[PDB]
C-alpha cells in the first residue's frame, strides 16, 4: 500500500512446503543486493532519489 | 500455486545473481588481455571457476521443473538452457579423460613443430611461419612439403585421439536426448512449440544440401577459372579436366582463397580501392576512426555510443611497457558496460573492422533488456551476420565518397566491379564448398555412417567430389586430414560460417530493398536509410526470446535460409565468368590425381 516500510526478511515460500525459516529450493531469501561500481553503465549506476 | 509461478521466481533470482557474477567473470577476462600479469591470471581463473561453480549449481537445482508445465514460451526456453545439463553427466573418469583428450588435442595443435628436411636448425610452428610460407611462397615443391609436413606432423598424432574423443562424444550424446554429437549441435537451429514457425534438427541437413545444390553453379564457373589462372601460374602441376592440388589453394587447409587474389586477378593496370593513403594524408586517428564508424550507426538509426564506452575501450594500442592481446573483440560485460579491445591502426581493414565491432555492440545493447540467458543472438550466424553486414555496406564506393576519403574525380567502371567482386568471391563463396564438406564429414563420422577404417579415405573421396580438390602425396588411414584445422582440433562447430554467409546477403537484400536502391546490389549503402535501420532493429532487439526463424521472416520476410541473394550479389561476376569461361572447361574430373 502507498507510503509502506518492510523490513522483516521472511524466506519467500513460493513453493508449496513450508521454509521452516531457511534457504533451499523454492526457499528464498527476498533481499536481493545492488552492486555498483565505477564502470557501470547510466541506467544502472547508483542514482540517490 | 503453480510451478509456474514457481519457476517464475526461480528465474528471477538466477537472472539477478548470475549478472553479477557474470560481470565479474568479464571484467576479469577484460583485465587480463589488456594487461597480461601473474595476478590478473589469478584473478581471471578465479571469476571462471566461481562463474563456472554457480552455472552448474543453478542448473543442478533447475531440473525439478518438468518443461511439460510450463508454457510462457519464455520461461520454456531459460528453463531449456539451464537443464542442458552443463554439468557432465559422464562417469567420473569419462569426464576426466575427456578433458584429458581436450587438452591434448589444443596442446598438440598449439605446439605443432615442423622442422626444416634434414636440417636441424629451426622447427617452425603453424602460425607464425608456415602458415605466410603457404600463403606468399610461389614454390610448388615448397608447399607440397609445407602441407605434407603439417599433415603427418599433427593428423598421424591426433588420429588416435579424434578416435577416442568421437567415441566419449557420441557416449555423451546418447547420454543425453540427443541422437549423436552432430545432433547435439544441430540442436541450436531447432524450434520447438512455435507451429508454423517450428525447425527441425535432421532440417539443417536438408537446408544445408538445397542451398549447395544451388550454389554448386558459382562454385563451378569460379574453379574453372582459378584453374586456368593456376595453370597459367604453374604450368606443369595443374590438370584442366582434374581437381585442383590441395596444397596451391592458398592457406594449409583450402579454407580461405583471398592469397590468389594477386595471382588470379582480373585485371593489373587497375588499382584495387584503399584509402590508406588518403587517410595519412587528411591525418586520421584511431579515434576519430572509430568516431567515423558510429556515425554511420548513428544516420541508420541505431542509438550512438556510450561515455563509458569511450573511457573503458582501449582503441589504441598502448604499446611500449604494456602488454596485450591485439585481436579484435566486442565485449559486452553486462550492466550496460561495453567495450572493445583492439590495437586499431590508421588502415582500411582496420577501418572496416572497426566497423564489424560496433556492429557487433550495436546487436549486444539492442538486446540488454531480455533476460541474461536470453541475451545472446538468435542462432549462432546471426551475430556476425549482422557484423558482416555493415562491413560490406562501410567500404562502397559511394560510402567512401561520402564520407570523403574518395575524391570526387573518380568513378568505377566495369573492372573495377569485376575486381571486387571477385576477391570478395574468393573470399566468401569460396569456404562454403570447404565448410559443407567439413560438416558433411563431421556429421558423417559422428551418426557413425563413415567407417574409422575408411576415415580418411571417405574424406578425400567427398573432398573430390565435392570442393574439388585433390591431394597431392596419398595419404592412408594412419594420418587424420582433418585434425589439422583448428576448429576440428578444438572441437568448435563449423557449420556457423555457411549459415552466416547465406544469413548477411539475405540481410543486405533485405535492407537494400528497404533502402529503395536501383542497381547492382554491390553498390549499395544503407547509410541514411532510417527504413533499413529500424527493419534491423527489428530483430536485433528480440535476442533469442523469439525464435530464429521468426526473427529472420521479420527481417528478409523468409522463414528460411535462401541463397537466391547471395546468386543476386554475385550475378554480374557469374555473367563475367560465364563470359572468359567460354574456351574453358566447366566441371571437374575426380579420376586424375599429382600422384600417378
Ligand atoms: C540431466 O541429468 C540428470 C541426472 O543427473 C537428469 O535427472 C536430468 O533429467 C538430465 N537433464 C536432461 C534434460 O538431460
Ligand atoms: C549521442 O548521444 C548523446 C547522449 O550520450 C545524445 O545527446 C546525442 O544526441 C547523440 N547523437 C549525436 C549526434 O551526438
Ligand atoms: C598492469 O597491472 C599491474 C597490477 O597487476 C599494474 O601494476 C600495472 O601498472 C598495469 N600495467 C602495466 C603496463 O603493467
Ligand atoms: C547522408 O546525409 C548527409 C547529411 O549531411 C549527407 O552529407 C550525406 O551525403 C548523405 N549520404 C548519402 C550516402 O546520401
Ligand atoms: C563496360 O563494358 C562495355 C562493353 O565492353 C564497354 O564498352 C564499356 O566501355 C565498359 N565500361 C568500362 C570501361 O568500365
Ligand atoms: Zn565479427
Amino acid at each position: 500500500k502507498p507510503f509502506e516500510r518492510d523490513i522483516s526478511t521472511e524466506i519467500y515460500q513460493a513453493g508449496n512446503k513450508p521454509c521452516n525459516g531457511v534457504a533451499g529450493p523454492n526457499c528464498y531469501s527476498p533481499l536481493q543486493s545492488y552492486g555498483f561500481r565505477p564502470t557501470y553503465g547510466v541506467g544502472h549506476q547508483p542514482y540517490r532519489v | 500455486s503453480t510451478i509456474e509461478e514457481q519457476a517464475k521466481t526461480f528465474l528471477d533470482k538466477f537472472n539477478h545473481e548470475a549478472e553479477d557474477l557474470f560481470y565479474q567473470s568479464s571484467l576479469a577476462s577484460w583485465n587480463y588481455n589488456t594487461n597480461i600479469t601473474e595476478e590478473n591470471v589469478q584473478n581471471m581463473n578465479n571469476a571462471g571457476d566461481k562463474w563456472s561453480a554457480f552455472l552448474k549449481e543453478q542448473s543442478t537445482l533447475a531440473q525439478m521443473y518438468p518443461l511439460q508445465e510450463i508454457q510462457n514460451l519464455t520461461v520454456k526456453l531459460q528453463l531449456q538452457a539451464l537443464q542442458q545439463n552443463g554439468s557432465s553427466v559422464l562417469s567420473e573418469d569419462k569426464s576426466k579423460r575427456l578433458n584429458t583428450i581436450l587438452n591434448t588435442m589444443s596442446t598438440i595443435y598449439s605446439t605443432g613443430k615442423v622442422c626444416n628436411p634434414d636440417n636441424p636448425q629451426e622447427c617452425l610452428l603453424l602460425e607464425p611461419g608456415l602458415n605466410e610460407i603457404m600463403a606468399n611462397s610461389l614454390d610448388y615443391n615448397e608447399r607440397l612439403w609445407a602441407w605434407e609436413s603439417w599433415r603427418s606432423e599433427v593428423g598421424k598424432q591426433l588420429r588416435p585421439l579424434y578416435e577416442e574423443y568421437v567415441v566419449l562424444k557420441n557416449e555423451m550424446a546418447r547420454a543425453n536426448h540427443y541422437e549423436d554429437y552432430g545432433d547435439y549441435w544441430r540442436g541450436d537451429y531447432e524450434v520447438n512449440g512455435v507451429d508454423g514457425y517450428d525447425y527441425s534438427r535432421g532440417q539443417l541437413i536438408e537446408d544445408v544440401e538445397h542451398t549447395f545444390e544451388e550454389i554448386k553453379p558459382l562454385y563451378e564457373h569460379l574453379h574453372a577459372y582459378v584453374r586456368a589462372k593456376l595453370m597459367n601460374a604453374y604450368p606443369s602441376y595443374i590438370s584442366p579436366i582434374g581437381c585442383l592440388p590441395a596444397h596451391l589453394l592458398g592457406d594449409m587447409w583450402g579454407r580461405f582463397w583471398t592469397n590468389l587474389y594477386s595471382l588470379t586477378v582480373p585485371f593489373g593496370q587497375k588499382p584495387n580501392i584503399d584509402v590508406t593513403d588518403a587517410m595519412v594524408d587528411q591525418a586520421w586517428d584511431a579515434q576519430r576512426i572509430f568516431k567515423e564508424a558510429e556515425k554511420f550507426f548513428v544516420s541508420v538509426g541505431l542509438p550512438n555510443m556510450t561515455q563509458g564506452f569511450w573511457e573503458n575501450s582501449m582503441l589504441t594500442d598502448p604499446g611500449n611497457v604494456q602488454k596485450a592481446v591485439c585481436h579484435p573483440t566486442a565485449w559486452d560485460l553486462g550492466k550496460g558496460d561495453f567495450r572493445i579491445l583492439m590495437c586499431t591502426k590508421v588502415t582500411m581493414d582496420d577501418f572496416l573492422t572497426a566497423h564489424h565491432e560496433m556492429g557487433h555492440i550495436q546487436y549486444d545493447m539492442a538486446y540488454a533488456a531480455q533476460p541474461f540467458l536470453l541475451r545472446n543472438g538468435a542462432n549462432e550466424g546471426f551475430h556476425e551476420a549482422v557484423g558482416e553486414i555493415m562491413s560490406l555496406s562501410a567500404a562502397t564506393p559511394k560510402h567512401l565518397k561520402s564520407i570523403g576519403l574518395l575524391s570526387p574525380d573518380f568513378q568505377e567502371d566495369n573492372e573495377t566491379e569485376i575486381n571486387f567482386l571477385l576477391k570478395q568471391a574468393l573470399t566468401i563463396v569460396g569456404t562454403l564448398p570447404f565448410t559443407y564438406m567439413l560438416e558433411k564429414w563431421r556429421w558423417m563420422v559422428f551418426k557413425g555412417e563413415i567407417p574409422k577404417d575408411q576415415w580418411m579415405k571417405k574424406w578425400w573421396e567427398m573432398k573430390r567430389e565435392i570442393v574439388g580438390v585433390v591431394e597431392p602425396v596419398p595419404h592412408d588411414e594412419t594420418y587424420c586430414d582433418p585434425a589439422s584445422l583448428f576448429h576440428v582440433s578444438n572441437d568448435y562447430s563449423f557449420i556457423r560460417y555457411y549459415t552466416r554467409t547465406l544469413y548477411q546477403f539475405q540481410f543486405q537484400e533485405a535492407l537494400c530493398q528497404a533502402a529503395k536502391h536501383e542497381g547492382p546490389l554491390h553498390k549499395c549503402d544503407i547509410s541514411n536509410s532510417t527504413e533499413a535501420g529500424q527493419k534491423l532493429f527489428n530483430m536485433l532487439r528480440l535476442g533469442k526470446s523469439e525464435p530464429w526463424t521468426l526473427a529472420l521472416e521479420n527481417v528478409v520476410g523468409a522463414k528460411n535460409m535462401n541463397v537466391r541473394p547471395l546468386l543476386n550479389y554475385f550475378e554480374p561476376l557469374f555473367t563475367w565468368l560465364k563470359d572468359q569461361n567460354k574456351n574453358s572447361f566447366v566441371g571437374w574430373s575426380t579420376d586424375w590425381s599429382p600422384y600417378a
